[PDB]
């Protein structure tokens, strides 16, 4: 009996090569005894089950109690111009809030240009 | 950022400039920050100070009721002319909460 | 358009980010991170008590940012207690470190 | 990212998309061939709500973050029978991504700045 | 900075400015300890040409120049009516008062992390 895991991937950079469409990727870990289901919300509007594809809750390899599951859902290539962000949700008995919403967007990631920029001053006692 | 309210004076004679009163702060400024440095200089200000050129044509009138402090300033010439801001706080500069642009078609 | 993922007061820390878009292309939008920290210098280590030394190392967890402290903040008052022996009295008073923020 | 730096066990996906018929056998090698396949899974294939004749699967490999984070590639395979050579690979390590430059940009003026 | 120069004794201020009305109380302390009344002295307040119907007053500690080398810390603590907490106070030593130095060691990790 332990709080599942949750986590979310973004399409892969080189599937963003052929412009058909994209896959992202919603992994579902622990929840011991296997009690999940997934539903792929957007704005707070439910996705049609028919996009979302849940398989079956499976044992970890070295599974003492634990399992896992994976779900994932299929968009257009030609709408991640503007994210929308595509919100994955995970529901289980040994959770005190029964929801850990995940979501991430083509902004959330990993970076490519750092630009930090730090200043040095003495009037600086007060953040203002 | 905080907005960027523009005024014009359609030739000279009177001018009134209106900026938001912050609550819980004493001092208040509209410092011109017409410098090549960038340093603003207090023009008029409370806390009892004034600008070595404008005097007798400045003046502030702070109405809590309103959330509003509102400056007066009689005639024009070339030299009040540029850019002007509002603040509050103990730091002209860093203490700023708007930028106003004084223009006149004279 | 950038949005802020980080407004650390104590830390003086903004975290950004924005998207550029490319030359009339959906391709290689690259991403950007801005990082502003404005070191205070004139700050004493226990920034509530005025007798500790000077503030030399500045470790930045960013992580955490998205309690030791750092630099004070615009929206709050500093207090502390001093004996004064008017009279022969040592007597303790609460004494505005941070005045004019205190009103 | 927040799987790894939450001290768990990194997790790897193979996400062999698109084969038809509906057979696939993915592997996982380390430093050239593979050592006790079974620490992985794997899934079977599933249709797709989109093109007539399409099959989908899945696979996970756990390691431990003190090898992660220090080399190798775990490099993965995928052994259908349209291949050119009936057998394809893909690869990803830490630094399979952008250089990412930085843009230090410090100032030592205390007379200008500050905002 | 002429005056340690000379390396035989300091001479630490505080102006008070632009109180209304009078009467003003100042008083020092060293590290958390209160001196001598007699070990400084207190001016009274003066009339403001600058400011109509404003006062300001001074006062002035001595002490040697091996305890300011000491990194021993002094403050000036002084009491008004119109102090919101009734008394308020400012504190400089060695390190903070003009310093020839400017010592830091900045230091972040973790650049990249998980930021939301
Ligand atoms: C920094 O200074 C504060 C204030 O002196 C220290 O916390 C105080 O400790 C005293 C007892 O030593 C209590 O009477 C106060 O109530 C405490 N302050 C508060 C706000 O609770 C604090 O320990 C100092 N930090 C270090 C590292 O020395
Ligand atoms: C980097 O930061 C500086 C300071 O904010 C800014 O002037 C500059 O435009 C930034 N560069 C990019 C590419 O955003
Ligand atoms: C580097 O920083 C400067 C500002 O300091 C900015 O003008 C420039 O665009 C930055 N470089 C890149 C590649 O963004
Ligand atoms: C200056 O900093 C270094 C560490 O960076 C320290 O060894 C040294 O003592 C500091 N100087 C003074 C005068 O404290």
């Amino acid at each position: 009996l332990h709080r599942p895991d949750v986590y979310l991937l973004p399409p892969a950079r080189e599937q963003l090569n052929l412009r058909e469409s994209a896959t992202i990727t919603c992994l579902v870990t622990g929840f011991s005894p296997a009690d999940v289901f997934v539903q792929w919300m957007q704005r707070g509007q439910p996705l049609s089950p028919e996009k979302y594809v849940t398989s079956a809750p499976m044992p970890e390899p070295q599974a003492p109690g634990r399992y896992f599951a994976h779900s994932i859902l299929t968009v257009s290539e030609e709408e991640w111009n503007t994210g929308e962000t595509y919100t994955c949700v995970v529901a289980h008995e040994a959770l005190p809030n029964r929801v850990t919403e995940r979501t991430v967007d083509k902004s959330t990631g990993k970076p490519t240009l750092y630009n930090v920029s730090l200043v040095m001053s003495d009037t600086a006692g007060t953040c203002y | 950022i905080l907005p960027e309210v523009k005024v014009e004076g359609e030739l000279g004679g009177s001018v009134t400039i209106k900026c938001p009163l912050p609550e819980m702060h004493v001092r208040i400024y509209l410092c011109r920050e017409m410098a090549g440095s960038g340093t603003c200089g207090t023009v008029v200000s409370t806390t009892n100070f004034i600008k070595a050129e404008y005097k007798g044509r400045v003046t502030l009138k702070q109405y809590p009721r309103k959330n509003l402090f509102l400056v007066e300033v009689t005639q024009l010439t070339e030299s009040d002319s540029g850019v002007y801001a509002c603040g509050a706080g103990m730091n002209t500069d860093r203490g700023k909460t708007q930028k106003v642009t004084l223009n006149v078609h004279s | 358009e950038r949005i802020v993922l980080v407004d650390n007061k104590c830390k003086c820390a903004r975290i950004t980010s924005r998207i550029i878009r490319s030359s009339e292309d959906p391709n290689e939008d690259i991403v950007e991170r801005n990082i502003r920290i404005i070191v205070p210098l004139n700050n004493r280590e226990n920034i509530s008590d005025p007798t500790s030394p000077l503030r030399t190392r500045f470790v930045y967890h960013l992580s955490d940012l998205c309690e030791t402290c750092y630099t004070y903040d615009r929206n709050k008052c500093y207090t502390a207690v001093v004996p004064l022996v008017y009279g022969g009295e040592t007597k303790m008073v609460e004494t505005a470190l941070t005045p004019d923020a205190c009103y």
